[PDB]
């Protein structure tokens, strides 16, 4: 079951009710979603090699300013040789989950025809 | 106008499934089947706004010929991030283009909602009815009286100054928010950065309820010629460089987090920007020390599209029963 | 009640003066009366006991459009308390539906038409904007095996509330089956639950059994035991009626799923216990004793809690307003056909009004605040039993 | 594991997110935070104890009424003699941190031919 259930995105089907708000209620839970393979890696970050898509950053930062990080961080971030996996989107959905107390399924027949 | 949603599959009667997904080229065409519509319900909608502002009680008329050009606009952009006027476009972006259309739709019921209760009349005509008054239709005999309408068609209605009911500051709104409906539809407002030259940020804002105006200004737009122009009362107060937004301009003293560090009490929602186009374990540990650092509550869980999937749990129970048969 | 309060908040700031009078005081001004000495003079009061106060035309600070809404509000009251303004009598059946509403927080006009409402009637005149507007036939609502609702295909933004209709009546499981695949079709978010009222004791027009994984480990380890002993006292063992009647009873089942509620206890003293009626050594020095006590406890503290009375001990807040908030619970109450038609080929008649109080029918509605679910395998398994 | 992570509060590093409103949202968390010790229940209860502060009750109640309770409860409260715990704060939390109940989760039988 583990195998299945958390790890394919037919984990809707247990938990429906997926939606894209750009974020997270208060109190809810957030969903990543990927992919796998290098050569479509590969063939997906090949707009950010190109120099006039990368130009736009001094664009930008004429006027406004970017939030600051960690130097190792922008450092491993920009490593695309070797990379095997990729994030496509997010999906948000409004409960968090229990963790506990083990479950117990209660099962019911349907009444026969008359 | 209005606006599919993402699963929209076509039968009779049609359904929203999730189920269907099962690989990537799926979603890409689930996207894409929805921002067509979307789009041919923006280029059948916005040509006609100058209906709303009467040509003989408003002072501001604008030109039909604004909202002429979105259709090829948009169909250009969206093929050019599908199958990647022309520019270099990364197709990780469909989902966030879909959002931005979306947007779109809002800012023009913000619009709508408001110019509907407008009247300004700033130079009357006195040759309109110089010495009578015409009353309505007659109805037919023994029916009861019109009672709640306000605009009968035949009838000499009242028409004021602009300066009662607070009318002088709806004069206003409207133009600052067309405005900005010109300003969203415009060349180079879709404008992405390169994914390693944004860090992960979070910040607070209200939920997709409150209007356009009160929520956060998303990461995907041109912000140094929009952070103007947002919102209305904001712009009064001179608040407009504090707006909760991923960026902040130059030369004001702004803390870097400003927002996070003081009280919370009129925000329910989190805007989580930065990590589409990284890694799948960076990305997740980073949004796991960011809750930590500054004391906030929800979940993060990480899917895999696709079909094949190319491990041992700790079990209490199983392993306690195991213990005593070795 | 609420339509009430909605009228009266709206009309306490009504100011109209159409046709007014010259003669009320037409050369002076009357002033309140004077305070105490070394009081101080009333600053908040707007309408003050013999002052001469301020009247208007209706053309300022929006009266033009209140003297219009009032007067629509209060034609809305009128028609809500007539006598076919609530037309379900007599009851009858209806497919199931879905519709998105906002919360009992919102005006009374901006949420949705409930269905136990004469509705071809009230679809005009329920809200005022919407009636200026000209999308009254749009307004959500009910009307106008199951009915499809088409604005749960656009995105839903100001909606956070589900209205759900079609269901008193009908038989448990396929209301459960209908309400689940209803909300699997259109990518909804709530849970799903249901519960009886009655006393414990009235579980005996179904059997009852069930798989633990907790438990499986130990089955195991008891059964060889067993046949190895059988191996070893072969002789004796082989004459006596009980060890073998325990052999072929228990203890030759592959799984402790197979053995019902019933076969763990004598039914007479089981009986005697309501008013109303009025060398061994070996398998208990191996726990083969210990482990049918167990289920039997494990299985009356799982039965015991789908009873109304008892579960609202452990999950109190249970409130009816007629379907579930986004994330919330779904609970649905019923009771036994015997409770209801308390007193209304001659077999086939008696087996019909045998089997038809028997069966669940579903009466009630409830909703909680929270949904509570979350990869383990135990389950329990209930068989209606044969007439 | 109970030991340590739910009785200090360094839980928090297990459950972010407390925060104090002085009650509870409707389905949310209430908690209770303390401190043990005889003589830091000495030490703190001091305020109570004189007369200036205690006579705040008698003149408040010239105008306004205080809730009912029975007798013996007050009378309890009132010793002040022997105790060794004394509640210090309070917090609030968005989601249940549930216990006492399994989960039942009805779903149907399966379709299997006859």
């Amino acid at each position: 079951q583990i195998m299945e259930l958390q790890l394919f995105h037919k984990f809707a089907q247990n938990n429906p009710g997926m939606e894209h708000l750009g974020g997270v209620p208060k109190g809810g839970t957030f969903v990543l979603v990927y992919v796998d393979g290098r050569e479509l890696v590969r063939n997906l970050l090949s707009a950010d090699r190109d120099p006039t898509y990368q130009a736009r950053t001094e664009v930008i930062k004429k006027y406004a300013s970017l939030p600051p990080g960690s130097p190792q961080e922008l450092a491993t971030s920009r490593e695309l040789l070797n990379r095997e996996d990729i994030v496509v989107g997010d999906f948000c959905l409004p409960y968090r989950f229990s963790s506990k107390t083990p479950t117990v399924s209660y099962v019911l027949t349907q009444p026969r025809p008359i | 106008p209005q606006v599919r949603r993402f699963g929209y599959t076509l039968e009779t009667p049609p359904v929203i499934r999730l189920s269907n997904i099962v690989d990537y080229d799926a979603f890409l065409k689930g996207y894409q089947q929805v921002c067509l519509q979307a789009i041919d319900e923006i280029d059948r909608t916005f040509p006609n706004l100058f209906r709303l502002f009467s040509p003989f009680f408003s002072s501001f008329n604008p030109a039909p010929s604004d909202f002429t050009g979105l259709k090829t606009l948009l169909n250009q952009r969206l093929s050019d991030i599908v199958s990647g006027i022309s520019q270099i476009e990364a197709q990780y972006a469909l989902q966030y283009f879909y959002d931005y259309l979306s947007q779109l739709v809002s800012a023009f019921r913000e619009l709508a909602e408001s110019a509907f209760d407008l009247m300004d009349d700033a130079t009357p005509d006195t040759r309109r009815f110089p010495k009578f008054l015409m009353l309505g239709l007659v109805p037919l005999p023994n029916q009861k009286p019109e009672v709640y309408a306000l605009n009968s068609p035949y009838r000499s209605n009242f028409s004021q100054s602009p300066i009662y009911n607070g009318n002088q500051l709806r004069v206003k709104q409207v133009r600052f928010l067309y405005d900005r409906l010109v300003r969203l539809c415009a060349a180079d407002s879709f404008y992405l950065l390169p994914f390693y030259d944004t860090p992960l940020k979070i910040t607070p804002s209200k939920d997709r309820a409150a209007t356009l105006s009160q929520q956060a200004i998303p990461y995907y737009l041109n912000y140094p010629q929009l952070y103007q122009y947002w919102s209305y009362d904001t712009y009064r107060k001179g608040r407009s460089q504090s707006h909760p937004a991923y960026f902040y301009p130059n030369n004001a003293n702004i803390t870097p987090n400003s927002d996070l560090l003081h009280r919370l009490d009129d925000y329910s929602f989190y805007r989580i920007e930065g990590h589409i186009g990284e890694a799948n374990a960076t990305a997740l540990q980073r949004i796991l020390d960011y809750q930590q650092r500054y004391n906030l509550a929800f979940d993060v869980i990480t899917l895999k599209i696709g079909n094949l999937q190319s491990i041992s749990g700790q079990f209490d129970d199983l392993n306690a029963d195991f213990g005593r048969i070795k | 009640v609420s339509a009430f309060r909605e009228l009266a908040e709206s009309a306490f700031d009504l100011m109209d003066d159409a046709t007014p009078d010259t003669r009320r005081f037409p050369k002076f001004l009357m002033l309140g009366l004077v305070p105490l000495p070394n009081q101080k003079p009333e600053v908040y009061a707007l309408n003050s006991p013999y002052r001469s106060n301020f009247s208007q035309s209706p053309i300022y600070n929006g009266n033009q459009l209140r003297v219009k809404q009032v007067r629509f509000l209060y034609d809305r009251l009128v028609r809500l308390c007539a006598a076919d303004s609530f037309y379900l009598l007599p009851f009858y059946d209806t497919p199931l539906k879905i519709t998105p509403s906002k919360d009992r927080a919102a005006t009374l006009s901006q949420q949705a038409i409930p269905y136990y409402l004469n509705y071809p009637q009230l679809y005009q005149y329920w809200s005022y904007d919407t009636y200026r507007k000209g999308r009254s036939q749009s307004h959500p609502a009910y009307f106008y095996n199951i009915t499809p609702n088409s604005d749960l295909l656009h995105r839903l933004d100001d909606y956070s509330f589900y209205r759900i209709e079609g269901h008193i009546g009908e038989a448990n499981a396929t209301a459960l089956q209908r309400i689940l695949d209803y909300q699997q079709r259109y990518n909804l978010a709530f849970d799903v639950i249901t519960l009886k009222i009655g006393n414990l004791q009235s579980f005996q027009d179904i059997n009852i059994s069930g798989q633990f994984d907790d438990l499986n480990a130990d089955f195991g380890r008891i059964k060889d035991t067993f046949a190895k002993l059988w191996q070893r006292y072969e002789e004796s063992w082989s004459r006596n009626v009980f060890l073998y009647t325990l052999k072929r009873v228990f203890f030759d089942k592959t799984s402790l799923a197979e053995i019902k509620s019933d076969q763990l206890f004598n039914p007479i003293v089981a009986r005697a216990s309501v008013k109303e009626a009025y060398a061994a050594d070996t398998l208990n020095y191996f726990e083969l004793k210990g482990l049918m006590t167990a289920y039997q406890q494990r299985l009356a503290q799982i039965m015991e809690l789908q009873l109304f009375h008892k579960f609202a001990q452990n999950n109190p807040g249970m409130e009816h307003l007629g379907g579930v908030p986004k994330g919330g619970t779904f609970v649905l109450v019923y009771v036994d056909g015997r409770e209801l038609v308390r007193n209304l080929s001659p077999q086939e008649l008696a087996t019909s009004r045998e089997l038809l109080n028997r069966e669940d029918i579903v009466v009630g509605d409830f909703c909680l605040p929270y949904r509570f679910s979350s990869p383990t395998v135990s389950y329990v398994l209930t068989q209606p039993r044969p007439i």
